[PDB]
């Protein structure tokens, strides 16, 4: 029995995990009220799957999510729309204002009288379970809620279950656009948090989307929900391993140990090949290699970094579909003999490799084309420092001056967690640049046998 | 009677020993629901070898099933032949090791590894006269190479006079589907260089090399490297189950191919491979069949037999056939090419003759080589492994679960006194100083 | 580095009671470095004859003339070994030998203690000149332990615990080694002696035609040896440290000898293995000392 | 230990061998000089006449002789099969002049030691070539000291 349970904070997670749970229960062939014809037409099967479906004595299937947020109308929302008899009707809303684009309201103020129920209720959930995998967290940097309360919650599941894998899912500040003006400020505070409970967190940027949905699903006017879905295609395609069978499947400690070198380093890049529109679907082959080679591109990466400028340290490849192992060798053969692509020294192998026979499904009203073959990439390189730096200049010339800075105060914070923040964050990037550089000579090559 | 018992861990381990009995079960028409639907008289007669007697004239194997997920399990008995296991062999557990070498053979397999010792011994006490085991898993994964080393020596600690075999499927030069295998293929060669008689090297460059070029696939999958493998398999043991003109138990093997004890690793090989719709070209005849079996290209060790001296070959051939023609073909292949042969052995061909050949093949013949040309395989494993070592790559995972860093340190020196030991017989030479 | 130079050495013992009272007949026959023997079944052929570095008659006790005294094999070996052992670097003596053969006599001696074999002399000597040549501006440390071999196992003598296997390891700089073998101090050879004996008692020994006891395994002494001087300067420092390893082997093993079955052939098969091991690094350190 | 056990036990009685030595150049073994060398000791002391042949040598014969490219080890076995009763047909048939097992150890060992004669059987001929000849005595007698013959 491989279960894994589902957290949404936020506004961002709780979007996010609508497009997931739409997507799952079209995968599963679950009716958005929860029943299963296709177990009653056939007589019986496994189609209940018990990854994220617990399977009542009715025949109804409840989710093993949770969601949380402190503005009733995301989730209000949700309670009157198609999927309301889906989730259990116990979903810890706050009825109460909101954390107000603040790390301090959210964490030290409000965050307080909400989080004894949530912990019940994971406790319930957990209680449920024999042989838990793990938690997949959605959240967004950025925004009061999603960071201080997940900053809180990652804290206390650490002090609880400790050994459970913990992986997340956030949204980063781009560079050049933004929602709000103090996003620095609770990304440099919530950055302490994320590097030391989280165990690997996947990270996304919504320019890189905008460009990626422009370019190849010729979407010139995209929304919030193209973007969700993106993310619940890349989910699903992290956990189909432990749901259909397959040649060489990837569990979720696999992932861990194959792609988190030094315990300090677990910030992965993801990234999705086969995006591509219906009409563009045709006059091309989308053959193995083609998907491989298309990961690789600068162009496609899904956060606004250069591969290029940095190394690849690790990389997990997870295929989807009419897949054969043979092709995949062939390509990681083509790619190891490019030179644009630079593997640090210390890493000889470089690659995992899983194979899925589930081929993607293409949700009703979406934009991805139907395939036979798909591919997710997740690599851990040297890059993404890059994608921290910007937005540290940016928080220096916001606290150089001390702006906004009495809004965190009046909460319960104090000035040298701003500052201990920041020296957290300098680290990380020290720790980044060393593992980069080349091993020194091996200090030995001496003489022997010279007689 | 000579009777062997079969293990086999981890995910590779158990898709190939579900080819190996689906072959077996065919050699000896065995249905997959267990009864017998044979033609011949002779299939019955040894079947012992293999196979328990139940009830009402079914046959059941002494196949052991270990893993540390429940998914592999599943798709067995899922399948044509799931049914003719046994139900209480199937040991297994949740939360497998995950690439992890500490959690297979110090954490997680410590729980199973009573269990399933306790039902290797009630199938090994049943046996008349136990002859030896058997155990196919991969180096390059968790559970693989961590349980498997960790029975292999529980078994030989308990049971020290019978022979212990292993078909192991060490890492690839090239292809490569895990990132942390150096770790795991070194920290396991130091088990199995101490408590393993006979182990044959598998590599899958090797048999990708064979299908694409020899048979010819377009489209190969791991059904055929299992295929390969399994019919390697059932060469070696033949002279148990049928009669012949000149028989080889497997100690026979064991005492001709082996100088010194801690030299034991063999690059196998079948021949003939006719590819399809060229098999009316091709005439089948000893000849033909050691032209195949020494041809470099031909075998599943991915190493080079020009590159070193072969110490000792081992040839069963499987049909009706003269003996003087063997005996002057392994004369030939020995005098024509001196120059790969040990000079201190003056004869270092064994040969074999079985009487009953497979299925649909007038002959056949499975070769056992013992070369220098090996070290090479743990020479690249070393040169990945410091590379990794020296900056500590992924160590944190394997010492969170209790493993000093010593026993890194411990097996990269045992390694490296292999290779050492291999290259003293390499040269084509030894005298002045 | 040194030159491996091995020393060969052979002796002859006395009658025992038993002997003597048969009409026994002595076959080994001595000259200059060359020993020779003879069948009692074939007398007309030839005597065979073998060729060692040293040819010890210890055969008549009463005798004067070419007696092999022990003061003299002490001084043949002991001494110098002792002197290549102050000088910093290791030394090994091997004891081999078949019940009744007289193994044990050598290593040991009598024991009123009036003609002493090779571990008195040596201790003796490394204690006495320690202590008549220690000074304030110099430190000696000495240490014992004791280990067995058995059937590929490592067991421990003086802890009396419950007789578990250890597991042998190798620290990378210090070379091979055994985990949680006791180590113990001793200051005088009657420390030595107690702890020996105390450790021969808990050898495993197995009755055979041969003899009632036969050692079934081999056996470790070694003394661990430590100086440290103390300069006209801050830095204090550890000058050298050395080893001296005082094995005992067991005899060789024929089932046309001890013809039990079971345990009995099994550790002898595995004696064998070990004592062609040896012979084989032995030979090749002769070779190796001899081509330059 | 067979032999030994014999000797022990009934000692006077004549004990014979026929023994197939290793070839010089062919063998179906790596450890063969070890068991030859150790089964000397016991060949010579308890045997009384001890027999040697060779199977490439007879495969040379059944290839010269009878022509046939490909033997097995029926056709050698056949062979040996021949010598053993030409041997022991004297103490069976009647005969001008027969011989007893004990007077070949009488004519044939000089010193106790050297007990290890050939053997030979001369009119080795495939039917088809059987006609073309008279295969005299003559004939017979000189075929056997040819040495391609042994
Ligand atoms: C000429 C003919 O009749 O067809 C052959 C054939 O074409 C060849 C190519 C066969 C064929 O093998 C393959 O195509 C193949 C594919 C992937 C991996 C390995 C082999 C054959 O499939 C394999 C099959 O072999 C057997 O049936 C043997 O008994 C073999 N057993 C199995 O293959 C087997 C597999 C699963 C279940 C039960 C049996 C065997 C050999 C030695 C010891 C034990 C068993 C045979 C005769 C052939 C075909 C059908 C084309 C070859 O295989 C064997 C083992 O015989 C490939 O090299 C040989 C040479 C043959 O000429
Ligand atoms: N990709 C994606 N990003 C989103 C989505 N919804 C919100 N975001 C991001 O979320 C950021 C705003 O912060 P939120 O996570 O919404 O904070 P919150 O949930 O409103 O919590 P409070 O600030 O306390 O009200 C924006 O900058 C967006 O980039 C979404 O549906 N998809
Ligand atoms: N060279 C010698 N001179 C005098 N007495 C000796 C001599 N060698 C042995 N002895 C004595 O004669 C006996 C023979 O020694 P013994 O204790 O039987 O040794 P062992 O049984 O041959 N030892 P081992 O080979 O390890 O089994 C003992 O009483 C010795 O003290
Ligand atoms: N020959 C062969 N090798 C396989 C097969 N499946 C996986 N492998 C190899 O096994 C390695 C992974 O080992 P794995 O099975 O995961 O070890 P385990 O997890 O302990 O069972 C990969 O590098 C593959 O090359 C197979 O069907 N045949
Ligand atoms: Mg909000």
């Amino acid at each position: 029995m491989r279960e894994c349970i589902s957290i949404h904070v936020g506004q961002a997670g709780v979007q996010i995990g609508n497009a997931c749970w739409e997507l799952y229960c079209l995968e599963h062939g679950i009716q958005p009220d929860g029943q299963m014809p296709s177990d009653k037409t056939i007589g019986g099967g496994d189609d209940s799957f018990n990854t994220f479906f617990s399977e009542t004595g009715a025949g109804k299937h409840v989710p093993r999510a949770v969601f949380v947020d402190l503005e009733p109308t995301v989730i209000d929302e949700v309670r009157t729309g198609t999927y309301r008899q889906l989730f259990h009707p116990e979903q810890l809303i706050t009825g109460k204002e909101d954390a107000a684009n603040n790390y301090a309201r959210g964490h030290y103020t409000i965050g307080k009288e909400i989080i004894d129920l949530v912990l019940d209720r994971i406790r319930k959930l957990a209680d449920q379970c024999t042989g838990l995998q793990g938690f997949l967290v959605f959240h967004s940097f950025g925004g009061g809620t999603g960071s201080g309360f997940t900053s809180l919650l990652m804290e206390r599941l650490s002090v609880d279950y400790g050994k459970k894998s913990k992986l997340e899912f956030s949204i980063y500040p781009a560079p050049q656009v933004s929602t709000a003006v103090v996003e620095p400020y609770n990304s440099i505070l919530t950055t302490h948090t994320t590097l030391e409970h989280s165990d690997c967190a996947f990270m996304v940027d919504n320019e890189a989307i905008y460009d990626i949905c422009r370019r190849n699903l010729d979407i010139e006017r995209p929304t919030y929900t193209n973007l969700n879905r993106l993310i619940s295609q890349i989910v699903s395609s992290i956990t189909a391993s432990l749901r259909f069978d397959g040649a060489l499947n990837v569990d979720l400690t696999e992932f861990q140990t194959n792609l988190v070198p030094y315990p300090r380093i677990h910030f992965p890049l993801a990234t999705y090949a086969p995006v591509i529109s219906a009409e563009k679907a045709y006059h091309e082959q989308l053959s193995v290699a083609e998907i491989t080679n298309a990961c690789f591109e600068p162009a496609n990466q899904m956060v606004k970094c250069d591969p290029r400028h940095g190394k690849y340290m690790a990389c997990c490849l997870l295929y989807r579909g009419d897949v054969v192992p043979k092709d995949v060798n062939a390509a990681i053969a083509t790619i190891k003999t490019k030179r644009s692509i630079q593997f640090v020294d210390w890493c000889p192998t470089g690659f995992k490799v899983g194979i899925n026979y589930q081929p993607p499904t293409v949700v009703p009203g979406g934009d991805l084309a139907k395939v036979q073959r798909a591919v997710c990439m997740l690599s851990n390189t040297t890059a993404i420092a890059e994608a921290w730096a910007r937005l540290d200049h940016k928080f220096d010339l916001m606290y150089a001056k001390r702006a906004f800075v009495h809004w965190y105060v009046g909460e319960g914070m104090e000035e040298g967690e701003f500052s201990e923040a920041r020296e957290d964050m300098a680290a990380l990037e020290k720790d980044y640049e060393e593992v980069g550089v080349d091993s020194v000579e091996g200090e030995g090559e001496e003489e022997g046998e010279e007689y | 009677m000579r009777e062997i018992v079969h293990i086999q861990a981890g995910q590779c381990g158990n898709q190939i020993g579900a080819k190996f009995w689906e072959v077996i079960s065919d050699e000896h028409g065995i249905d997959p629901t267990g009864s017998y639907h044979g033609d011949s008289d002779l299939q019955l007669e040894r079947i012992n070898v293999y196979y328990n007697e139940a009830t009402g004239n079914k046959y059941v194997p002494r196949a052991i099933l270990v893993d540390l997920e429940p998914g592999t399990m599943d798709s067995v008995r899922s399948g044509p032949f799931g049914q003719i296991f046994r139900p209480d062999n199937f040991v297994f557990g949740q939360s497998g090791a995950g690439n992890n070498w500490a959690k297979g053979h110090y954490t997680e397999g410590a729980e199973l590894v009573d269990s399933v010792l306790d039902v290797v011994r009630k199938e090994s006490e049943s046996c008349d006269c136990l002859q030896g085991f058997q155990l196919t898993h991969s180096l390059g994964g968790g559970t693989g190479s961590g349980m498997g080393t960790l029975l292999i020596s529980k078994i030989r600690e308990e049971y020290p006079d019978r022979i212990m075999n292993t078909f192991s499927v060490m890492p690839s030069p090239k292809v490569s589907d895990t990132v942390v295998e150096p770790y795991n293929a070194t920290l396991s060669v130091h088990q199995l260089v101490e408590n393993t008689d006979e182990t044959y090297c598998i590599d899958n460059e090797a048999l990708y090399d064979i299908c694409f070029r020899t048979l010819k696939l377009t489209t190969p999958t791991y059904g055929d490297l299992n295929h390969l493998v399994s019919a390697t398999m059932s060469g070696v043991t033949t002279c148990l189950r049928f009669p012949g003109q000149l028989n080889a138990d497997l100690r026979k093997l064991a005492v001709n191919m082996v100088p010194f004890p801690r030299l034991h690793f063999f690059m196998p090989g079948f021949a003939p491979l006719t590819s399809r719709g060229s098999q009316q070209y091709r005439a089948l005849t000893v000849p033909e069949l050691t032209q195949q079996m020494f041809d470099s290209k031909n075998m599943m060790a991915a190493c080079d037999p020009r590159h070193g001296r072969y110490l000792t070959v081992a040839a069963i051939f499987r049909g009706r056939m003269s003996m003087k023609e063997v005996d002057e073909q392994m004369l030939n292949v020995q005098n024509k090419n001196s120059s790969y042969f040990v000079e201190w052995i003056p004869n270092n061909v064994k040969t074999a003759v079985c009487d009953i050949p497979p299925r649909g093949l007038k002959m056949s013949a499975t070769f056992i080589g013992n070369s220098t040309a090996i070290q090479e395989l743990f020479k690249r494993i070393s040169e990945q492994f410091t590379a990794m070592f020296r900056r500590k790559a992924f160590l944190h995972w394997y010492t969170g679960e209790g493993m000093d860093e010593m026993e890194f340190t411990e097996a990269e020196s045992n390694m490296n006194d292999l290779v050492s030991e291999y290259q003293q017989y390499q040269d084509a030479t030894a005298d002045e100083q | 580095m040194a030159g491996a130079s091995v020393k060969v050495a052979v002796r002859v013992r006395p009658f025992n009671s038993r002997e003597m009272s048969r009409d026994s007949k002595c076959i080994i026959q001595m000259s200059g470095s060359t020993t020779t023997i003879v069948n009692p079944k074939q007398p007309k052929e030839t005597p065979k004859s073998f060729s060692f570095d040293y040819s010890y008659w210890s055969h008549t006790s009463p005798e004067d003339i070419n007696y092999a005294s022990q003061k003299q094999v002490y001084r043949d070996i002991g001494e110098e070994m002792l002197q290549h052992a102050f000088e910093g670097y290791n030394v090994c003596i091997f004891a081999y030998g078949q019940t009744g053969a007289g193994k044990s006599y050598t290593m040991m001696g009598k024991q009123e203690k009036d003609q002493q074999g090779i571990i008195p002399q040596l201790c003796e000597d490394l204690f006495s000149r320690i202590n008549d040549t220690t000074n304030d501006n110099m430190s000696y440390s000495v240490e014992v332990s004791y280990m067995e071999i058995y059937c590929e196992r490592v067991r421990d003598l003086l802890n009396p615990k419950n007789k578990g296997n250890l597991r042998v390891r190798e620290h990378p700089l210090l070379g091979p080694y055994v985990e949680d073998l006791s180590k113990l101090a001793v200051t005088s050879y009657n420390d030595i002696q107690d702890l020996m004996d105390s450790g021969n008692k808990a050898r495993t020994v197995a009755a055979t035609n041969m003899n009632e006891t036969s050692s079934r395994s081999h056996a470790v002494f070694n003394i661990i040896f430590t100086q440290k001087r103390h300069d006209a300067e801050t830095n204090i420092t550890t000058e050298k440290v050395s080893k001296i390893s005082l094995v005992d082997l067991a005899g060789s093993e024929r089932a046309d000898s001890t013809g039990a079955k079971g345990t009995r052939l099994k550790e002898g098969a595995n004696i064998n293995k070990s004592l062609t091991t040896l012979g084989k690094v032995i030979s090749a350190l002769a070779e190796m000392d001899s081509g330059p």
